[PDB]
RNA sequence: GCAGAGGUUCUAGCUACACCCUCUAUAAAAAACUAAGGACCACACGA
DNA sequence: CTCTGAATCTCTTCCTCGTGTGGTCAGGACG
DNA sequence: CGTCCGAAGAGATTCAGAG
C-alpha cells in the first residue's frame, strides 16, 4: 500500500496542521455526567464525537448527517473510530525544550551549540542567563551569566545590549545561528587541528549540523512552542470501576501541563513580577519534561501509590512499551491453552485436541459450514446452535478439522521448532495431547506444562503450516543436522531392553525363519525376548542406481533385535539394529534413515519405532527399586582408607610439616581419589557383578539391572547422576564455590547426615539461582542475536566468489574435538579439494558436501578443505544459497529466500539455558612430526631448538592427517628431528615454564659489549652454588645512570672480527632486558642453541559467549604487531613505555604505549610479521580483524564460541556463528574517500561502500578504499540504517532522537520492520511477493 | 489424507513457491467453480492442491498458462 | 482458554489480556521469531495483523470465513497507528510515503 | 436490502457485524427472530 | 598549555508466557 | 445546574601528566 517510512523533526506549523483544535481546560470529563469537557483533554469538538454518529446535544443522530458540525456546540459528527486519530495541541505561553534532545547522552541541543550540557540545563532551569546577540560587549553569544554576574553586567551595560534567559533564550540562539556558515567555519579547524580527540568532537558537531542542512529540519524546532496531545481513545478515562474513573497515566501529566500553561498565561497577561513568572516557567518546563520522558531528571513525578506515572516515552520503550508489547509480538485470536498429555497413539503429523477447544477456536468455520449446509439460516441462529453443542454441530466440527493444521506453541519458544503444526485429532477431555517424539523438540514436560494452540485461517496460512511447520517436515533441528524427533526417554529404554542378550535365555539357539517367527516365539512366550538366536533376514540395500537389491543371510542376533527388523524400512542395513541400541545408536539410526530413505519413510519408521519401543518397554517392566541400586562392598574400605589418609594429613599439619594450603590441597586430592575409586567400584558392582550361566559352569555378562539399563542406554541419566545414588555423592562446594573439605560420603540409597544435607542444599540452591539468572541472561542474548540478525535472508543462488574459509579439524592440544567430516558437512567448497595425488579434482569447486562427499573425504584422508563461508559472500542485503550451504533441516541446499539470520540466532541462543557460569610436550600415538614456520640450528647435544616464535607441532600420521597439535613455547628444545617417526608415549619437547631462554642462533665468541659491573648490571653474589651469576637489573629499578647505555651482546670470531647474521648485514647482536640471569660470563664459548639468559615469567560459560558476541575487549588485551619490521625502544618507561616497529623498506609512523608489567615475547633482533602477538593473554577481535583479516577473526570467534559450547556437550553448526559474525562486521569505515561521495571519517555499511566502489570500478574510474571494523551485536543492532528496527530493540529514546535529527527514512526491507508494520515478511512465502514488488518498481 | 509434502518439494524444489502455487490452486477451487483434477477423498482444498502438485500436473507454469488461456477466451467471449 | 473472537483492548489488540476475561494467548516476540525462522510470511502476517488488531481486517476475515472463502484482507495493525500517534505526540513527525 | 418509515410480536428493529417484505413520502395480509463497552501496580503460583 | 589516557559519572537494560487474588488524582463548595 | 480551583557494561565528561 504505502512506501518507505520516514521520520523527521516536527515543525510547529506541522503540529498545528496535525491538531484539530486546542485544549484549554485541564479537566478531562465531568463526574456529574460522563460527557467530555467542553475544552478539555477529552473533547468532542477537538477530537470528534463520543458516540457513533451522534452529536453531544443529539440534534443529528443518523449516518446521513456526516460531514457537518453541530450548531450550539460546533462539534463534528462522524465515527467514534475517528476519535482514535484526531490530535490536539497545547499553545504553550513560554517555549519549552524537548527533553529527548536536551538530556540525550550526546545532548543534541548542547552539541549543536557546542556548549556544555551543565550550562544548557542550568539556563533551562532559570538559574543562569545566556547572552543572546551580545554584540559590542565583553560577553559573547554563547556565554554563561548567573544572577549576580548578570546584575554586574546590567548595572554597567545599560545600553541596547540584551541577554535573554530561559528556553526562549536558546530558541533565540538557535534562530541566530546559521548552520551552513558554521559548517564552512569548522571545516578549516577540522583540516588544521591534528588532535585526535578534538577533531573527533569537531566531526561529531559537523555531522549534527550536516544532518540539519540535509534534512528539512530547523534547529529551533527542538524547542517546542506547541505540545501535541494524543487522541483521547489512546489515553482513555480507564474503566469506571463503579464511576471511580482514576489512573495515574498521560491524562494526569497532560492535566498538570495544561494547569501550568494556563497559570503562565494568566501571569503573562497580569504582568506578574519576574521572579514568580520565572518560577512558574521552571514549573512548566519540569511538567513538560515529566510528560515527555518522566525519570529523565532527578525527580520522576509520582502519582497515586507513590509510583512514577507512565509518560509519552515510557510507552514507546521497554518491555511494556508499545513496540515490544503490541508490535513485535502481539496477542492473537483463535488461540487456546491447556496442559499437555502424552497420547502415544498419535502420529507426529497429528495431535490430540479437546472438543471444547476445537468448538471455540473454529467457531467461524462452523458457522460458515452451517450456513453452507443450511442447518442455520443466520450466523445468529448458528451461534445459538454452537452454544447448545447440538450433535449436528459436532459432525460439522469433524469436517472442519479434517485437514486444518493448528500451531502448537509452548510459551518459551527458544528456537524455530518451538512452534509446530499438527492435524488436530478431536479428543474428549480438556488437555491437549502432544506426540511423544516432538516433546524433545518442544523441550516440553508433562508436569503441568501448557502450550498455546493457534488456528491458521487463510488457505495460505494453513497450507504453509502443512508444508513447513508440520512435525513431519521438522525432523532435523535447524541448529545441527542431527534428528530432533529421536526416541528420547522411554521408547529408547524399551528399545535398549529389546536389543540385548542373556548368555542363557529361554529359547536360545534355534534358528528362526525371520522376524515374523521371532515375534511368534516371543508372543507365544516360549522364547525370551532377548536370546541369541540365528535368524534369516531379507536385508535390502540400494547400492544400485536407486534400485534396492535383496541380500538374504543367517546373521547371528537376538530375538529382540529381530523384532525391530520388521519395523525398519527396506533400505536400512541390519548392522544398525544389531547393537545395544542406546540413545546415540537410535539417533544415528534415524539420521541414516533420513539420509538414505528420505522423509516419508523416516516419518513412518519413527512412528513404528515409537510404537514398538513403548509397547516393549511396557512389556519389559523396567522398574526401580532399592535392590536395583547396589552398594559396593569396597565402599566401606575406601571410606576407611580416606579417613585414615585425612587423619594422617591432619596429624602432619598439626606437627607443622604441611601448612594450611598444602593440607587442603592434599585432602581434596585424596578425597577425589576415593570418590573415583568408589565410583569405579560402583560401576563394577552395577555392570559386572551379574553372574549367570550358559547351561555350563560360570559366565559373566553385562548387567540387566534396572538403573544400569536406564542410565547406560542414555534414556535418562548420566555418570554423576548415577554416582549420586549408590557411590559417594562427592565433594560438594559452598556458595562461594570453594569445596567443602569433607565430602558428602553418604549416598542417596542410604541416609544423609544433617550437615551432609545442608551442603547438598547449599549446592542445590546455588544451582537453582544460577538457572534462574542464566535463563534471563540467555533470553537477553537470544534477543540480541535475533536483532543483530533478521535482515539477512538468502537473496541469491550464487555469487561466483572464490573466497572462503579453510575448514580444518579443531585441535586444542588434545584429540580431535570435531572431525572435518562433521565440520564441513553440508557446506559448498570454494576451491577444488585434492587428495595426496596433486592436481586431482576429488571434489569439484561448487558442489555441496553431503554425506557421500564427506564419507569420500574420510577415506581419501583429507586434512584441510577450503569452503565458501557466509562471511566471504559479497551479496548485498543478504547472502547467496551456495555461500550458506545446507539448510540443516532438509537434505538439500538452502532455499532461495529462507531467513537464516533468525535461524542462526535461535540456534545459538537455545542452548544458553544449558550453559554454565563458573612443562613438556608428549606425543600421543605413532606418526610423523613436521613443523610449520620453523628455524632450527643443530646444537652440540644433538637435539633441536627453535628460533621462530610461532613454531607449532602438528602430528601427521601415516594417513597424512593431523592427529595432534601442540603449541611450542619460544626456546623449547625438541628431542626429535623434523620428519622423524616417533612412538606415542614419549616426550619430544620439554622446557622450563618459568624461564625464557635467549638461545643464540649461531655459535661463536661473544664479547660483553656495554657491560659495566656496578652501573648497568651489578655482579650479585650467589649463596647456592658458590659461583656468582650476573643478573641484569630491571630498568625501573636501576637509575638513569646505568639506563641510558643500551645492553648488548656482540658475536665475534677467534680473530676478534664481528660475525654477521647469515644473509643480513646486521651483526648477530642480542639485547638483554631487565631481570636476566647470565650464568655464562665473558670469555666463555657458547655452542649453537645454548641458553644465554634465563628470563623468568578464562571463563567458558554464557558470559563468555556474551562477551565474544559483544566484542568486549579483554581486561588484559594481547598486543599484536600493527606493522611488520624490527623492534625498537624509546622512552625509559616514564610511566608508560613506548615501542616502535620499523619495517626494512617502509616508514615507521606507528608508536604504541605498553605498561611495564606486560610480558613481551618479542626482542629487538627478530622479524615479526603483521598480526604476530607481542604481549601475552586474550586478544580482542577488533585487533584480529584489523591485522589478520576478516577470515582470521571469523575463524577465531567461531572456534572460541564452539569451544565454549563443546564443554557443555551441545553442538551447533559453525554456519550460524559465521552468519552472526557477518552481521556483526557489516559496518565499514572509509579510510580514503577517493572519488566516492563517502567522507573519510564517515563509517557506512559495508554493502553501501562495496556497491559504490564496484560501480566506480565498473568503468575507468577508481573506487574508494575502506577499512572494515567489527562491533558488538548490541552495537551493530542499534547502528543500523533502519530506525524502526533499532528503536524496537533498545535505547528507543536515543535511536528515535538520532533518527528525528537525521531525517533518515526507513525503507523497511528487513524482517522485523515488516513485522512491526504488519505486512509480508521477506523470509518465506513473502520473499517472492517482495521480489515481485521490487521488480515492478 | 496426507502426512508429509516431501514428494511435492522434490516436484517443486523451492518449498516456498510450492506454498504460493498451491494457495493459488486452493483459491481457484474455493472462490471459483474450478473442479480439482484429482478426485477428492473427503479432503480439503489446501491438501487436494498438494495432491495435484504431487502428481506433477499442477505447478506454477501450468497454472499460469491455464489462467492465461482462460483470460484469452475471456477476451474472445465477446468476439 | 480457547477463543475465536471477543472484546478488544485500548490499543485494539483483540485478546484483551486473556484470563477469566475471554482472551487469546500472547503470540510473543519469541514466537514471531520462530515463525520468521520458518518460511512463514502468511500465517505470521495474518496472526500479527488480521487476527489481532486490524478492525477492518478482523471484520472482513470473520465475514470471509463464515462465507467460506479463507481470504485475508491485510490492511494494517492499529497498534502501528497508535505508535505513530504516540511518537507524533512527543513532537517527532513520523509518517508514511505513498 | 445500504439514504427513511411501516408490518404480524415485545418500548424500539432503517444491514448497526447483525434476521424477512415494500416504496420514494403512503403503513399492513405474514410464521423462524434481537443488543454492537471495559486499563495500570502489587502479591502469590505454574512451566 | 594543550591535549593523552584514565578515573568519574551517568544511561540503559537485566526471559517468556500463563493462572488466581488484592489496590489505585484523591473537586467540593459556590455563583 | 454548571464551573473554577546489585550489576555490568558503554559512552559522555571531566580531567590530568608530560613534554
Ligand atoms: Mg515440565
Amino acid at each position: 500500500e504505502f512506501d518507505a517510512i520516514k521520520i523527521a523533526l516536527a515543525s510547529p506549523d506541522m503540529i498545528r496542521s496535525w491538531s484539530f483544535g486546542e485544549v484549554k481546560k485541564p479537566e478531562t470529563i465531568n463526574y456529574r455526567t460522563f460527557k467530555p469537557e467542553r475544552d478539555g483533554l477529552f473533547c468532542a469538538r477537538i477530537f470528534g464525537p463520543v458516540k457513533d454518529y451522534e452529536c453531544l446535544c443529539g440534534k443529528y443522530k443518523r449516518l446521513k448527517h456526516r460531514g457537518v458540525i453541530c450548531e450550539k456546540c460546533g462539534v463534528e459528527v462522524t465515527q467514534t473510530k475517528v476519535r482514535r486519530e484526531r490530535m490536539g495541541h497545547i499553545e504553550l505561553a513560554s517555549p519549552t525544550a524537548h527533553i529527548w534532545f536536551l538530556k540525550s547522552l550526546p545532548s543534541r541541543i548542547g552539541l549543536l551549540l557546542d556548549m556544555p550540557l551543565r550550562d544548557i540545563e542550568r539556563v533551562l532551569y532559570f538559574e543562569s542567563y545566556v547572552v543572546i546577540e551580545g554584540g559590542m560587549t565583553n560577553l559573547e553569544r554563547q556565554q554563561i551569566l548567573t544572577e549576580e554576574q548578570y546584575l554586574d553586567a546590567l548595572e554597567e551595560f545599560g545600553d541596547e545590549f540584551d541577554a535573554k534567559m530561559g528556553a526562549e533564550a536558546i530558541q533565540a540562539l538557535l534562530k541566530s545561528m546559521d548552520l551552513e556558515q558554521e559548517c564552512e567555519q569548522l571545516r578549516e579547524e577540522l583540516n588544521e587541528t591534528n588532535s585526535e580527540t578534538k577533531r573527533k568532537k569537531l566531526t561529531k558537531r559537523i555531522k549534527l549540523l550536516e544532518a540539519f542542512v540535509q534534512s528539512g529540519n530547523k534547529p529551533e524546532w527542538m524547542i517546542l512552542t506547541v505540545l501535541p496531545v494524543l487522541p483521547p481513545d489512546l489515553r482513555p478515562l480507564v474503566p469506571l470501576d463503579g464511576g471511580r474513573f482514576a489512573t495515574s497515566d498521560l491524562n494526569d501529566l497532560y492535566r498538570r501541563v495544561i494547569n501550568r500553561n494556563n497559570r503562565l498565561k494568566r501571569l503573562l497577561d497580569l504582568a506578574a513580577p519576574d521572579i514568580i513568572v520565572r518560577n512558574e516557567k521552571r514549573m512548566l518546563q519540569e511538567a513538560v519534561d515529566a510528560l515527555l520522558d518522566n525519570g529523565r531528571r532527578g525527580r520522576a513525578i509520582t502519582g497515586s501509590n507513590k509510583r512514577p506515572l507512565k509518560s509519552l516515552a515510557d510507552m514507546i520503550k521497554g518491555k511494556q512499551g508499545r513496540f515490544r508489547q503490541n508490535l513485535l509480538g502481539k496477542r492473537v485470536d483463535y488461540s487456546g491453552r491447556s496442559v499437555i498429555t502424552v497420547g502415544p497413539y498419535l502420529r507426529l503429523h497429528q495431535c490430540g485436541l479437546p472438543k471444547k477447544m476445537a468448538l471455540e477456536l473454529f467457531k467461524p468455520f462452523i458457522y460458515g459450514k452451517l450456513e453452507l449446509r443450511g442447518l442455520a439460516t443466520t450466523i445468529k441462529a448458528a451461534k445459538k446452535m454452537v452454544e447448545r453443542e447440538e450433535a449436528v454441530v459436532w459432525d460439522i466440527l469433524d469436517e472442519v478439522i479434517r485437514e486444518h493444521p493448528v500451531l502448537l506453541n509452548r510459551a518459551p519458544t527458544l528456537h524455530r521448532l518451538g512452534i509446530q503444526a499438527f492435524e488436530p485429532v478431536l479428543i474428549e477431555g480438556k488437555a491437549i495431547q502432544l506426540h511423544p517424539l516432538v516433546c524433545a523438540a518442544y523441550n516440553a514436560d508433562f508436569d503441568g506444562d501448557q502450550m498455546a494452540v493457534h488456528v491458521p485461517l487463510t488457505l495460505e496460512a494453513q497450507l504453509e503450516a502443512r508444508a513447513l511447520m508440520m512435525s513431519t517436515n521438522n525432523i532435523l533441528s535447524p541448529a545441527n543436522g542431527e534428528p530432533i524427533i529421536v526416541p528420547s526417554q522411554d521408547v529408547v529404554l524399551g528399545l535398549y531392553y529389546m536389543t540385548r542378550d542373556c548368555v542363557n535365555a529361554k529359547g536360545e539357539g534355534m534358528v528362526l525363519t525371520g522376524p515374523k517367527e521371532a515375534e511368534r516365539l516371543y508372543r507365544s512366550g516360549l522364547a525370551s525376548l532377548h536370546a541369541r538366536v540365528k535368524v534369516r533376514i531379507t536385508e535390502y540395500e540400494k547400492d544400485a542406481n536407486g534400485e534396492l537389491v535383496a541380500k538374504t543371510s543367517l546373521k547371528d542376533t537376538t530375538v529382540g533385535r529381530a523384532i525391530l527388523w520388521m519395523i525398519v524400512p527396506k533400505g536400512l542395513p541390519y548392522s544398525i539394529v544389531n547393537q545395544a541400541l542406546g540413545k546415540k545408536a537410535i539417533s544415528k539410526m534415524l539420521n541414516t534413515c533420513y539420509r538414505i530413505l528420505g522423509l516419508k519413510p523416516t516419518v513412518i519408521f519413527a512412528d513404528q519405532i515409537m510404537y514398538t519401543g513403548f509397547a516393549y518397554a511396557a512389556r519389559s517392566g523396567a522398574s526401580v527399586g532399592i535392590d536395583d541400586m547396589v552398594i559396593p562392598e569396597k565402599k566401606h574400605e575406601i571410606i576407611s582408607e580416606a579417613e585414615a589418609e585425612v587423619a594422617e594429613i591432619q596429624e602432619q599439619f598439626q606437627s607443622g610439616l604441611v601448612t594450611a594450603g598444602e593440607r587442603y590441597n592434599k585432602v581434596i586430592d585424596i578425597w577425589a581419589a576415593a570418590n573415583d575409586r568408589v565410583s569405579k567400584a560402583m560401576m563394577d558392582n552395577l555392570q559386572t557383578e551379574t553372574v549367570i550361566n550358559r547351561d555350563g559352569q560360570e559366565e559373566k555378562q553385562v548387567s540387566f539391572n534396572s538403573i544400569y539399563m536406564m542410565a547406560d542406554s542414555g534414556a535418562r541419566g548420566s555418570a554423576a547422576q548415577i554416582r549420586q545414588l549408590a557411590g559417594m555423592r562427592g565433594l560438594m562446594a559452598k556458595p562461594d564455590g570453594s569445596i567443602i573439605e569433607t565430602p558428602i560420603t553418604a549416598n542417596f540409597r542410604e541416609g544423609l547426615n544433617v550437615l551432609q544435607y545442608f551442603i547438598s542444599t547449599h549446592g542445590a540452591r546455588k544451582g537453582l539461582a544460577d538457572t534462574a539468572l542464566k535463563t534471563a541472561n540467555s533470553g537477553y542474548l537470544t534477543r540480541r542475536l535475533v536483532d543483530v540478525a533478521q535482515d539477512l535472508v538468502v537473496t541469491e543462488d550464487d555469487c561466483g566468489t572464490h573466497e572462503g574459509i579453510m575448514m580444518t579439524p579443531v585441535i586444542e592440544g588434545g584429540d580431535v574435538k570435531e572431525p572435518l567430516r562433521d565440520r564441513v558437512l553440508g557446506r559448498v567448497t570454494a576451491e577444488d579439494v585434492l587428495k595426496p595425488g596433486t592436481a586431482d579434482i576429488l571434489v569439484p569447486r561448487n558442489t555441496l558436501l553431503h554425506e557421500q562427499w564427506c564419507d569420500l573425504l574420510e577415506e581419501n584422508s583429507v586434512d584441510a578443505v577450503k569452503v565458501r563461508s557466509v562471511v566471504s559472500c559479497d551479496t548485498d542485503f543478504g547472502v547467496c544459497a551456495h555461500c550458506y550451504g545446507r539448510d540443516l533441516a532438509r537434505g538439500h541446499i538452502i532455499n532461495k529466500g529462507e531467513a537464516i539470520g533468525v535461524i542462526a540466532a535461535q540456534s545459538i541462543g537455545e542452548p544458553g539455558t544449558q550453559l554454565t557460569m563458573r612443562s613438556s610436550i608428549q606425543v600421543k600415538n605413532k606418526g610423523s612430526i613436521k613443523l610449520s614456520n620453523v628455524k632450527s640450528v643443530v646444537n652440540s647435544s644433538g637435539k633441536l631448538v627453535i628460533t621462530s616464535r610461532n613454531t607449532e607441532l602438528k602430528l601427521i600420521d601415516e594417513f597424512g592427517r593431523t592427529k595432534e597439535s601442540y603449541k611450542v613455547p619460544y626456546g623449547a628444545v625438541l628431542a626429535k628431528g623434523d620428519g622423524e617417526q616417533v612412538a606415542g608415549g614419549e616426550t619430544v619437547a620439554n622446557w622450563d615454564p618459568h624461564t625464557m631462554p635467549v638461545i643464540t642462533e649461531v655459535s661463536g665468541f661473544v664479547r660483553f659489549t656495554d657491560m659495566i659491573d656496578g652501573q648497568t648490571i651489578t655482579r650479585q653474589t650467589d649463596e647456592l652454588t658458590g659461583l656468582s651469576s650476573l643478573v641484569v637489573l630491571d630498568s625501573a629499578e636501576r637509575t638513569a645512570g646505568g639506563k641510558d647505555l643500551r645492553p648488548a651482546l656482540k658475536i665475534v670470531d677467534a680473530q676478534g672480527n664481528d660475525v654477521l647474521i647469515p644473509g643480513t648485514d646486521m651483526p648477530a647482536q642480542y639485547f638483554l632486558p631487565g631481570k636476566a640471569i647470565v650464568q655464562l660470563e665473558d670469555g666463555v664459548q657458547i655452542s649453537s642453541g645454548d641458553t644465554l639468559a634465563r628470563i623468568p615469567q578464562i571463563t567458558g560459560g554464557l558470559p563468555r559467549v556474551a562477551d565474544l558476541f559483544e566484542a568486549r575487549r579483554p581486561k588484559e588485551p594481547a598486543i599484536l604487531a600493527e606493522i611488520s619490521g624490527i623492534v625498537s625502544f624509546g622512552k625509559e618507561t616514564k610511566g608508560k613505555r613506548r615501542l616502535v616497529i620499523t619495517p626494512v623498506d617502509g616508514s615507521d609512523p606507528y608508536e604504541e604505549m605498553i605498561p611495564k608489567w606486560r610480558q613481551l615475547n618479542v626482542f629487538e633482533g627478530e622479524r615479526v610479521e603483521r598480526g604476530d602477538v607481542i604481549s601475552d593473554g586474550p586478544e580482542a577481535p577488533h585487533d584480529i580483524l584489523r591485522l589478520r583479516g576478516v577470515h582470521a577473526v571469523t575463524r577465531y570467534i567461531v572456534n572460541e564460541v564452539q569451544d565454549v559450547y563443546r564443554l557443555q556437550g551441545v553442538k551447533i553448526n559453525d554456519k550460524h556463528i559465521e552468519v552472526i559474525v557477518r552481521q556483526m562486521l557489516r559496518k565499514a569505515t572509509i579510510v580514503n574517500a577517493g572519488s566516492s561521495d563517502f567522507l573519510e571519517g564517515e563509517q557506512v555499511e559495508y554493502s553501501r561502500v562495496k556497491i559504490a566502489n564496484r560501480e566506480l570500478e565498473a568503468n575507468g574510474k577508481v573506487g574508494a578504499t575502506y577499512s572494515r571494523d567489527l562491533l558488538g551485536i548490541t552495537k551493530a543492532s542499534l547502528a543500523t540504517e533502519s530506525f524502526i528496527s533499532a528503536a524496537s530493540f533498545q535505547e528507543t529514546t536515543r535511536v528515535l532522537t538520532e533518527a528525528a535529527v537525521a531525517g533518515k527514512r526507513d525503507e523497511l526491507r528487513g524482517l522485523k520492520e515488516n513485522v512491526i508494520v504488519g505486512r509480508l515478511i521477506p523470509a518465506g512465502t513473502g520473499y517472492a511477493y517482495h521480489q515481485d514488488r521490487m521488480r515492478r518498481r | 489424507a496426507r502426512v508429509t509434502v516431501q514428494d511435492a518439494v522434490e516436484k517443486i524444489g523451492n518449498r516456498f513457491d510450492l506454498v504460493l502455487v498451491a494457495a493459488r490452486r486452493a483459491r481457484q477451487m474455493q472462490v471459483g467453480g474450478k473442479d480439482p483434477l484429482v478426485p477428492e477423498e473427503n479432503d480439503k482444498t489446501t491438501v487436494i492442491a498438494l495432491r495435484e502438485i504431487e502428481e506433477g500436473l499442477i505447478n506454477n507454469q501450468i497454472l499460469d498458462v491455464r489462467e492465461r488461456q482462460e483470460q484469452q477466451e475471456q477476451e474472445a467471449a465477446e468476439l | 482458554h480457547a477463543r475465536s473472537t471477543g472484546s478488544y483492548s485500548l490499543v485494539t489488540q483483540q485478546p484483551l489480556g486473556g484470563k477469566a476475561q475471554f482472551g487469546g494467548q500472547r503470540f510473543g516476540e519469541m514466537e514471531v521469531w520462530a515463525l520468521e525462522a520458518y518460511g512463514a510470511a502468511y500465517t505470521l502476517q495474518e496472526m500479527l495483523t488480521v487476527k489481532s488488531d486490524d478492525v477492518n481486517g478482523r471484520t472482513k476475515m470473520y465475514k470471509n470465513i463464515v462465507d467460506g472463502n479463507h481470504q485475508m484482507e491485510p490492511g494494517m495493525p492499529e497498534s502501528f497507528n497508535v505508535l505513530l500517534k504516540e511518537i507524533r505526540s512527543l513532537g517527532i513527525n513520523i509518517e508514511l510515503e505513498d
